[PDB]
């Protein structure tokens, strides 16, 4: 057994973390007093899910988790939350002046003057692992935390950890719940700085979740609660692996073996089904043929994008449920005949599947139904890019302008970075395109 | 109040379709870079699809499918011709192969018409060499040596029809084709009416089908049309998966141009698949006036179609 | 993330004493500083604008400022007046007789010190200080002279920190001396230099609305700070009270000005209501939306359709559908589009607070970044150069030691301002 | 269609399937984070002495 630290940074990252670590809770059968009943191994043990799980003497189990934020507010909740006991209170790090929207806020003025202190807590749970993988690290790309101080952290990560991957599950921006009018310029210099940092990261896009929670949840108007119970069940389905008894994804190495072939084409699309309300009294629960051709639906993907029109390079499908292989391969059989699934021609054509007998658990009281079967696919689909263009867009229309660049230059960030960071994305989209066309 | 924008300024058909659309006062056109549209009248070349339909607040439509480029390019169409087991490797698309200037010794089993085209030979040598002289990618394919040829005159022909594909992915068939006749011998095979009878190079359906029953003893619709609606039917329906918008973002529609030779034993032939057609100028009014009404104002609110069932 | 209150001058400490009660109202605070609340909403980001006493009394965080004792007075005598910190009047005796050169370089300069040591006081028990809030009117002496000078040196002493201001511009329908173009030219250039952020309250639009829409034969002050409390509580909101956005004034700042100097705001409001008399029927968020982007609702005398709307920050307060809220601001762009520059991507963002404010079940509140502002700069400088190109009136500035050098300057800063805010509108 | 790597625990299992096979070091960071320190300090520099002025 080798642990996993989860860190969490800006708005966005402290709240879906807080789901998530809720979430994983309940699916491991652990208290929000940190108690587990059904460990045996008291005050310690190499089980699965203590790589994400430390034990006290006294038999708690602690998250091994960082929330770091530039202010506050949000992690105070945290502190006076339902998981109150569950966290040790040095691994919640605040600040008083947040980055104001501004990546060069956190990266620079505000960020240099807490990073050795975070990086020193990290160092503290780092040292009572036998054997650390690597990382998981939340954000936001539009937050100036999030992106800002994100960025600066990975940099440090790297030359502090070097040896350990390093895994990314972010917040790609939509105007439905954005906060500020330069999230696109916070995005491409978060991506830019960021990129030969991480191994393998998960885009989310809030437009994606919104819908998903309009369409299937029947929510007028969706909330970040909403979001994130949604996201945090995507993002548990991708960490059962590393949380439970199996043979696939069961360490970060093998999430970049699996599906990162090229390193800077490292974005896997995540696809989740079936997503289904609790206010349906009546539900026809769904097959494993039904789940699965429901991954080459757009409406369910993270990212809204049209996978026909691109290549794959790798895929996983993650279930969890009552799920057998050969109604897999069934279902598969007959998705290849009725869908566009191209792969690039120097990859084999296939899927690895990874099956947890344990069905999804879902928060009491959520807009989750139960169901009886789920599937979570990971593709690395260079239809995903599409994502990039549209922000790329976006940046060149303010920054054809300069529109907003003197707050950036203002906090000692020079010009320049901006359209170094730009040529960057710029090589991205070439990259996607030569190995999609 | 419905917005559009026009992205292709050289398009007769979709400048048409602007006039049409300002003159109802429920349409105003906004800037080509304004991404606040409802429409995309788009470019012929890297229409960017991945920015449509992000745009909450509007409901989005395109004038072109994604995609449907692999079947309006010489080379890609025999490629999902040969490749896609609904178009088996198919009674009525002329025996055809790609050869790139930096396969096909069928010739020698002929061991004897073998006309073909980019153009036009009748020794392989002749034709491989005119591809490598020009530098990029050529194809060559059988030519119809005995085609139907319209008397008096002696001439040749062929025949365009006008397709609409809704975003709901219906085939609509414009009841309106013209034939295009002609008048090293490029001057009357090669029927371009761009490369005078009957006014402009151009039979309709009614004078094409009045000769039909004179000639010969049938109709356009019994001879020809139930084979080109086939044909029409099996390329769309073939790629509907790859190309339908049904549960997308964003909703495409397209208008198309098919290409087709009769031969002497009134048989229909696919030569083309064109995505940006042009319109005969006696028929702009009404098509462009049906492209308003099947497809832009079925999603923001007697048939001159056929609508073609599948 | 304490916000620091300065009111200057007659019309600074009127509209500063209005605001005040009005904010107070709505968190529950009474002229004694107790709490008799309702909500909890009320209290949760309280400290932004009050400072807690022991005894559980809340003072506001605010200065009051004048050259004069008379208008101080009144709001120590006014419903309020007992919440405000004793130590926290600072004032002189000799008034500054409508003169920006003596607010700026010789009355107010005596007195600017203690100023800035009663700012230093109410600083240095901030956690984290945002910056600072300024009403004051630019026609006057006091507020626009001395009012600008305390800018220049608070910029001194904290250049890290945000200054925002309330600005009354003046005009001849509402008037008390001639000089007033001339006060106000030298404002806007500290202005233009010296503030992150500046709402142009325009005493023409507020003196328009009372008289045309509000149909007031004679409108007074009081009926013209009536909608400016309005305005000054809707364009507050969310620095008082949690919500989605947990706004503050620099993100303010970043996200509305996309280059430094053109950080100018038109504020709009909506129902537009008069004081006194209310009316019953409360409106469709339709209503609210298209309302709260009339030309009619504008707090400065700018029509919007002369120009382009670089960034707009709305705020809905009430108990409304934010879905329904969502879908009119998001038609108004979407209908509208030519009036929002497409270099600035979702350059309108909404914000939505249960608390509405008294007497309205629904309120919309309007910030608009807009070229058309120049139109406010153009026709003060017109009235400007109209006296200045015969040197009128300049004898009660030379005499306290300004230069005409120093008038051509700011008035060839305050054109070049409006140069630029018509650079942007044709791009 | 071909089934491999077959792994069958009490949990779950997982499997594979081919439809068809192939045809900056801590001083360099403390460089730059001085260096905008640097910028920062420079135009607060110019502010105080152009309000000096
Ligand atoms: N899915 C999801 N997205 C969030 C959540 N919170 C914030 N975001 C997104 O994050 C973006 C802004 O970044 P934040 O993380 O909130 O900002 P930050 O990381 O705290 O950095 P600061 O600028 O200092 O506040 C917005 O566009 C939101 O869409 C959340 O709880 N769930
Ligand atoms: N296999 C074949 N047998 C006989 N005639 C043929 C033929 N293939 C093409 N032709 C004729 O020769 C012409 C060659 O022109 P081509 O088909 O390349 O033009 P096009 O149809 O691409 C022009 P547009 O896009 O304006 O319709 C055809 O239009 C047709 O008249
Ligand atoms: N809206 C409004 N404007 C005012 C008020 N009092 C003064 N003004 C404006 O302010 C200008 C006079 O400046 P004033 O503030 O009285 O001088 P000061 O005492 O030196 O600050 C006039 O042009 C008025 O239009 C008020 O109560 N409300
Ligand atoms: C143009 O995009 C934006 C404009 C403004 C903001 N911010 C920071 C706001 N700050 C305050 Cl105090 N109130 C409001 C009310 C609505 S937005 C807003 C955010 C994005
Ligand atoms: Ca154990
Ligand atoms: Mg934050
Ligand atoms: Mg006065």
């Amino acid at each position: 057994m080798r642990e996993c630290i989860s860190i969490h940074v800006g708005q966005a990252g402290v709240q879906i973390g807080n789901a998530c670590w809720e979430l994983y809770c309940l699916e491991h059968g652990i208290q929000p007093d940190g108690q587990m009943p059904s460990d045996k191994t008291i005050g310690g043990g190499d089980d699965s899910f203590n790589t994400f799980f430390s034990e006290t003497g006294a038999g708690k189990h602690v998250p091994r988790a960082v929330f770091v934020d530039l202010e506050p507010t949000v992690i105070d909740e945290v502190r006076t939350g339902t998981y109150r006991q569950l966290f040790h209170p040095e691994q919640l790090i605040t600040g008083k002046e947040d980055a104001a929207n501004n990546y060069a806020r956190g990266h620079y003025t505000i960020g240099k003057e807490i990073i050795d202190l975070v990086l020193d807590r990290i160092r503290k749970l780092a040292d009572q692992c036998t054997g650390l993988q690597g990382f998981l690290v939340f954000h936001s790309f539009g937050g100036g935390t999030g992106s800002g101080f994100t960025s600066l952290l990975m940099e440090r990560l790297s030359v502090d950890y070097g040896k350990k991957s390093k895994l990314e599950f972010s917040i790609y921006p939509a105007p439905q719940v954005s906060t500020a009018v330069v999230e696109p310029y916070n995005s491409i210099l978060t991506t830019h700085t960021t990129l030969e940092h991480s191994d393998c990261a998960f885009m989310v896009d809030n437009e994606a979740i919104y819908d998903i929670c309009r369409r299937n949840l029947d929510i007028e108007r969706p909330t970040y609660t909403n979001l994130n119970r949604l996201i945090s069940q995507i993002v548990s389905s991708i960490t059962a692996s590393l949380r439970f008894d199996g043979a696939l994804n069961v360490d970060l190495t093998e999430f970049q073996t699996n599906l990162v072939p090229y390193p800077r084409i490292h974005f896997p699309l995540a696809t989740y089904a079936p997503v289904i309300s609790a206010e349906k009294a009546y539900h026809e629960q769904l097959s494993v043929a039904e789940i699965t051709n429901a991954c080459f639906e757009p409406a369910n993907q993270m990212v809204k994008c049209d996978p026909r029109h691109g290549k794959y390079m790798a895929c996983c499908l993650l279930y969890r449920g009552d799920v057998v292989p050969k109604d897999v391969n069934a279902a598969i059989a007959t998705i290849k005949t009725k869908r566009s699934i191209q792969f690039v021609d120097w990859c084999p054509t296939g899927f690895k599947v990874g099956i947890n007998y344990q069905p999804p658990t879902v928060v009491p009281g959520g807009d989750l139904a139960k169901v009886q079967r789920a599937v979570c696919m990971l593709s690395n689909t260079t239809a995903i890019a599409e994502a990039w263009a549209r922000l790329d867009h976006k940046f060149d229309l303010m920054y054809a302008k300069r529109a907003f660049v003197h707050w950036y230059v203002g906090e000692g960030m020079e010009e320049g970075e901006f359209s170094e960071a730009r040529e960057d994305m710029a090589a991205l989209e070439k990259d996607y395109e030569e190995v999609g066309v | 109040m419905y917005t559009f924008v026009v992205r292709d300024e050289n398009s007769s058909v979709y400048a048409e379709v602007s006039r049409l659309l300002l003159a109802t006062g429920q349409w105003k056109r906004l800037r080509k870079d304004n991404p606040r549209f409802n429409l995309m009248l788009g470019e012929r070349n890297r229409l960017p699809f991945g920015r449509l339909g992000h745009e909450p607040g509007l409901v989005q439509l395109v004038n072109y499918y994604r995609g449907a480029d692999k079947l309006c390019r010489k080379a890609s169409l025999v490629k999902l011709i040969k490749t896609s087991p609904e178009l088996s490797e198919c009674t009525w698309f002329p025996e055809s192969y790609v050869i790139y200037p930096t396969v096909f010794l069928a010739a020698y089993n002929r061991r004897r018409g073998n006309v073909w085209i980019a153009l036009i030979s009748s020794e392989a040598s002749e034709l491989l060499d005119f591809i490598d002289e020009q530098g990029q990618v050529h194809v060559i394919q059988k030519y119809l040596e005995k085609p139907l040829l319209l008397e008096p005159g002696h001439r040749k022909f062929d025949i365009r029809s006008w397709v609409l594909v809704d975003h709901l992915y219906n085939i609509y068939l414009y009841r309106e084709g013209v034939l295009r006749t002609s008048s090293q011998d490029k001057t009357c095979h090669l029927t371009n009416h761009c490369i005078g009878y009957e006014e402009g190079n151009e039979m309709f359906f009614e004078e094409f089908n009045q000769y039909l029953m004179d000639a010969l003893n049938t109709t356009l619709e019994n001879s020809i049309l139930l084979q080109i609606k086939h044909i029409i039917r099996s390329c769309l329906m073939c790629i509907e998966p790859a190309i339908s918008t049904k549960h997308l973002h964003y909703q495409s529609f397209q208008l198309f141009g098919f290409d087709f030779m009769v031969d002497e034993e009134l048989k229909v032939w696919l030569i083309e698949v064109n995505g940006a057609p042009a319109c005969a100028q006696k028929l702009y009014a009404e098509l462009c006036q049906g492209i308003v009404d099947v497809a832009i104002s079925s999603v923001f609110p007697t048939s001159i179609f056929i609508k073609l069932h599948h | 993330r304490e916000i620091v209150h300065i009111q200057a001058g007659q019309c600074g400490n009127q509209i500063g004493a209005k605001f005040w009660e009005v904010i107070s109202d709505e968190h529950g605070i009474d002229p004694t500083g107790s709490y008799h609340g309702d909500s909890d909403l009320q209290l949760e980001r309280i400290n932004v604008y009050y400072n807690e006493a022991t005894g559980n009394k809340y003072v506001p965080r605010a200065i009051l400022v004048d050259l004069e004792p008379g208008t101080m007075d009144s709001v120590r005598s006014g419903p309020f007046g007992q919440i405000f910190r004793p130590d926290n009047f600072v004032f002189g005796q000799s008034g500054a007789g409508n003169n920006w050169a003596k607010g700026h370089y010789t009355e107010g300069a005596e007195l600017v010190d203690s100023v800035l040591d009663v700012v230093r006081k109410e600083s240095e028990s901030c956690d984290c200080l945002q910056g600072f809030q300024l009403t004051h009117s630019l026609g006057g002496g006091t507020g626009s002279g001395m009012g600008t000078l305390l800018i220049s040196k608070i910029r001194e002493e904290y250049p890290d920190r945000i200054m925002n201001t309330f600005s009354v511009m003046p005009s001849p329908k509402v008037s008390d001396t001639v000089v007033e173009p001339y006060n106000a030219t030298l404002s806007v250039h500290q202005l233009v230099e010296n503030t992150d952020e500046t709402y142009c309250i325009d005493n023409e639009a507020l003196y328009d609305i009372c008289f045309r829409t509000l149909k007031l034969t004679t409108p007074t002050y009081g009926d013209l700070n009536h909608l400016v409390s309005a305005t000054m509580s809707g364009v507050t909101t969310c620095l008082r009270f949690p919500g989605q956005l947990n706004a503050d004034l620099r993100k303010l700042a970043v996200n509305m000005v996309p280059f430094p100097r053109l950080h100018f705001f038109m504020p709009g409001f909506a129902p537009l209501t008069s004081r006194g008399s209310q009316q019953y029927r409360a409106l469709t968020v339709p209503e609210l939306t298209q309302q709260m982007f009339d030309s009619k609702n504008m707090m400065a005398a700018c029509d919007p359709r002369h120009g382009r709307y670089l960034t707009v920050a709305a705020i809905f307060r009430g108990r409304m559908s934010m879905k329904e809220v969502d879908e009119q601001m998001l038609n108004v762009q979407n209908k509208n589009s030519s009036y929002f520059v497409e270099w600035i991507p979702n350059n309108v963002k909404t914000a939505v607070c249960d608390i509405p404010p008294r007497g309205l079940k629904m309120s919309a509140t309007f910030i608009g970044n807009s070229t058309a502002i120049q139109e406010l700069f153009k026709r003060i400088s017109e009235q400007f150069t109209a006296m200045f190109r015969r040197k009128a009136f300049l004898h009660w500035y030379t005499g306290e030691g300004m230069d005409e050098m120093e008038f051509t300057e700011a008035e060839s800063n305050m054109n070049d301002l409006v140069s630029e805010y018509q650079q942007y509108q044709d791009a | 269609m071909e089934v491999i790597e077959l792994n069958k625990c009490t949990s779950g299992q997982s499997f594979e399937v081919i439809l068809k096979p192939p045809s900056p070091s801590l001083e360099e960071i403390q460089k730059k984070l001085e260096a905008a320190e640097e910028r920062r300090k420079y135009q607060e520099a110019e502010l105080l002495k152009h309000l000096a002025e």
